[PDB]
């Protein structure tokens, strides 16, 4: 039918302009030269790092990576922090500076951004689902099979929707900060508000989650010596009991909070959609 | 409704209570 | 003889002020070109006078950066000019928007819509908005509303038109010259280069929205809705929009509208862009069987084949955007000719009045107007069985008042079984 | 008339009209009058 | 009948809670208990 269709080509570009920069561009690559076996000699990254990460705060590693091991847990100041790659490779150290390269491709600009950490920043997303239900209480079902929802956050810094989720703090777990990053931005906790059952209720949801992915994000603040990489753990609400009872308001870093319906086209921040595609997958929900 | 709902019924492990 | 003094209403809302006609106008600034921001006071205000047609129209050329509550102020001041202080107040504002190209609809939809529309204006003084311009469903409902004109005696509700100035001919014409223009002869008929749109001549009134630009459309769309939100601010009234046919613009418009909290009446059946967001609100929330089979991929080939997208990344963000409208159900109500029924169209209309914000003794009185008992006391039954009997008692005895001066005596009996005293009541005035 | 199909609804329903008037059936004549069916634009089947 | 399909004790519990407000569990727990043992007997309880 399409003749030369030759395969697809879904590699991951970043846009050229970097967020929160002020204008400062990357250096330009095609989709069909990123990943790293390829050889490309035409290849001069620039070299940009945040003021706000080169002023050195509690989140973010040291200036010079010398020393730091990567793939295993290591622990930074007592506190044990992850650095382990999902890639089968794993990550391969550059002998000039020390610095981690990223397995997935070139992005075609060096250093670390606004990303805090060297190599993998582990980030943590929620997805809180039931299934879409009408007034008479029967399910929703579309192309044979039955339909999801999810909460979804509008984002404070380009405006586009999201799932609610972070990056894991030293010392803490995966399960804490995906709660504590639920919490914080979808139903504005903290910045008691709800009290005793509301919180037993939400205590019942989150008795019952599953690691559905642990993947490589299409994040545009990932450049070539950090980068994002997601677990991400679904909270699935069977009878639709205790979800009902969560009073959705945008707080911290979120703007507006709703419960969207999973399909195809939709339009959310970095590799989200990939991410419900394995929510959907798991639970043979449609997409 | 009755049969449409014992239709509808019929139809890594982590704990995140600590936040 | 033209008018040189006007009344115009204190930003109070307690009166109204006498004021120069001259001293008033000069807020109003046009653009000569697309280069200049300032602006030059505007010269191009008056009224238009339509062949075959008795009343005149007034007409006002205002730029973007004026403020609609000035404008709000401008029709205000005109109806209380030409009516008199005491003049009906609008409970309910129905904005019709659509196709600007023509295009023929089925006769049942065709009598349905018309029937619909003239039923819910008649009933409750509605202002009615549109596009203004002598083309397509603007045109039919101005069309429609000359009926409204032939049918009814002493007062006639508005039909207020937001078109760009960019592409209206005569333009020159009506900004030359020392205003007002008293009884301008407008000639529909005449070629002015580079433009092709005329104005309606069954529009009781007229907003030019000037930026500078000449041929560029889309461009009063934010305005008309900052207008009909400020207009629903004002009088305390729902706007509901009325979308039939539709182009890429209506989709915007659609947009604004439910961004902004306005709920939307999608006609059903009568082709292009209402069969997008219908498809759209059948495929997210239809509980029903024949909506199941519905797919995005259908409905994307279905949005390809409506309006026909140069390249693949506009289709994406035109999909993106019909789906991200119909993300509230309650902002969405659809009108179905094989589903609902030829005179359950005004039903539709009061529901969507009913998933507006809450505000029940609003509510309350436009049931009252169409006069749905079953909705009113399904309503009043579920705030009764949900503990919510103070916002009854708070609203009944002006909800009571309503229906007392209005004649609707099942709706007296209802209100007065749901516990309102009946010496209770308060004039509106103050005496 | 929903399947867009009004054209062909358009180009018969004069001669439709016709028959109906000529064999006595008034409510085919109503109908056919409520579909949009201008009554002057008769024509006759033979040629002066 | 099916409305009351979706009915829990958990639900009730919470209900009790927020009509009579106990000072302590073991007071909500003793007050529960003396309600789900009242509803026992079927014959007994005529609900309008
Ligand atoms: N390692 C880090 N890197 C960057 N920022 C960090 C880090 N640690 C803490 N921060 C702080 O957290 C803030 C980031 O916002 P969060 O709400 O913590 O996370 P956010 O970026 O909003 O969400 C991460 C999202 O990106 C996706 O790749 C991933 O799936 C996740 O959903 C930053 O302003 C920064 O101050
Ligand atoms: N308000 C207008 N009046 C006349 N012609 C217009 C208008 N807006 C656009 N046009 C031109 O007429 C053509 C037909 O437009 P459609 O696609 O049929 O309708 P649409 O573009 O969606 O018009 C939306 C406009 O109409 C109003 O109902 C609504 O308020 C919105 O401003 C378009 O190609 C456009 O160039
Ligand atoms: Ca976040
Ligand atoms: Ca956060």
């Amino acid at each position: 039918v399409h003749g030369h269709t030759a395969e697809a080509a879904e590699w991951y570009v970043p846009p050229e302009e970097y967020p929160k920069s002020g204008g400062v561009k990357r250096y330009l690559i095609d989709a069909s030269m990123v990943p790293l076996s390829i050889m490309c000699p035409s290849y001069d990254p620039v070299e940009y790092t945040h003021p706000s990460v080169a002023a050195q705060p509690v989140w973010a590693d040291p200036a010079d990576p010398r020393k730091i091991k990567f793939n295993v847990k290591d622990e930074v100041n007592g506190k044990v922090v992850d650095r382990t790659s999902c890639h089968p490779s794993g990550i391969s150290i550059d002998s000039n500076t020390g610095r981690p390269i990223n397995p997935w491709g070139r992005t075609g600009m060096t250093g670390r951004g606004l990303l805090g950490k060297w190599g993998v920043n582990q980030a943590a997303d929620t997805v809180v689902t039931r299934w879409k239900r009408s007034p008479d209480g029967s399910i929703l079902e579309r192309d044979g099979k039955k339909v999801l929802e999810f909460v979804a956050i509008q984002r404070q810094d380009n405006k586009m929707w999201a799932i609610p989720g972070g990056f894991v703090d030293n010392g803490e777990d995966v399960a804490l900060t995906s709660g504590r990053e639920f919490m914080e931005e979808a139903l504005g906790m903290g910045t008691d508000l709800m009290s005793a059952e509301s919180k037993d209720s939400l205590a019942a949801l989150f008795s019952s989650g599953t690691i559905v992915a642990r993947i490589y994000c299409e994040d545009p603040r990932n450049t070539d010596n950090a980068w994002v990489e997601t677990t991400c753990v679904n909270f699935h609400d069977e009878s639709g009991r205790h979800a009902a009872r969560l009073k959705l308001q945008g707080g911290d870093d979120a703007e507006h909070a709703r419960w969207m319906m999973v399909h195809g086209g939709l339009n959310l921040f970095a590799s989200h959609r990939t991410l419900l595609q394995h929510v959907t997958s798991a639970l043979n929900a449609y997409f | 409704i009755s049969f449409r709902f014992s239709l509808d019924q019929q139809a890594n492990r982590l704990n995140s209570a600590v936040a | 003889v033209a008018a040189k003094t006007l009344l115009i209403e204190n930003e109070d809302g307690k009166g109204s002020t006498r004021m120069e006609v001259q001293d008033f106008m000069k807020r109003f600034h046009m653009h000569a070109s697309e280069d200049d921001k300032t602006g030059s006071p505007s010269t191009a205000w008056g009224t238009l006078r339509f062949p075959t047609k008795e009343a005149t129209a007034p007409y006002l050329r205002l730029s973007v950066n004026d403020d609609p509550e000035d404008a709000l102020l401008f029709v205000k001041a005109m109806l209380a000019q030409k009516y008199g202080e005491t003049y009906d107040r609008p409970s309910l504002i129905l904005s019709v928007t659509g196709g600007a190209r023509n295009f023929t609809l089925p006769p049942r939809l065709e009598t349905a819509i018309a029937k619909g529309l003239r039923l819910a204006a008649q009933r409750t003084n509605a202002w009615v908005v549109t596009g203004g311009t002598n083309t397509g469903v603007m045109k039919l409902t101005g069309q429609i509303m000359e009926a409204l004109s032939k049918t009814q005696s002493h007062f006639i509700p508005p039909t207020i038109g937001i078109a760009t100035y960019g592409v209206i001919i005569g333009g020159d014409d009506m900004t030359r010259g020392e205003p007002p223009k008293i009884g301008l002869e407008y000639e529909m008929h005449k070629k002015d280069p580079p433009k092709t749109t005329p104005l309606d001549d069954n529009h009781n009134l007229f907003l030019l929205v000037d930026d500078g630009s000449t041929n560029k459309f889309g461009k009063e769309i934010k305005f008309r809705a900052a207008f009909e939100n400020a207009a629903g601010q004002a009088f305390a009234a729902p706007v509901v929009t009325i979308v039939v046919q539709g182009g890429p613009g209506t989709l915007g418009t659609a947009l604004q509208a439910v961004r902004q909290g306005t709920p939307i009446v999608v006609v059903d059946g009568s082709g292009l862009a209402a069969d997008v967001l219908a498809y759209a609100y059948n495929f997210m929330h239809n509980p029903l069987t024949r909506f199941k089979s519905y797919t995005i991929d259908d409905l994307r080939q279905k949005v390809a084949q409506t309006f026909n997208p140069k390249s693949s990344q506009q289709l994406t963000n035109l999909l993106d955007s019909a789906l991200e409208c119909v993300q509230d159900p309650n902002l969405v109500v659809v009108y179905s000719l094989q589903e609902s029924g030829i005179d359950e169209f005004d039903d539709c209309i009061l529901k969507a009045i009913f998933s507006s914000q809450g505000k029940l003794g609003n509510k309350l009185k436009q049931a009252m107007y169409f006069d749905q008992l079953d909705v009113a006391k399904r309503a009043l039954s579920e705030a009764s069985k949900n503990g919510q009997h103070n916002e009854i008692a708070a609203c009944i005895n002006d909800n009571l008042m309503a229906a007392m001066m209005h004649n609707k005596p099942h709706f007296v009996e209802l209100y007065l079984g749901f516990d309102a005293k009946i010496y209770e009541l308060k004039p509106s005035e103050e005496v």
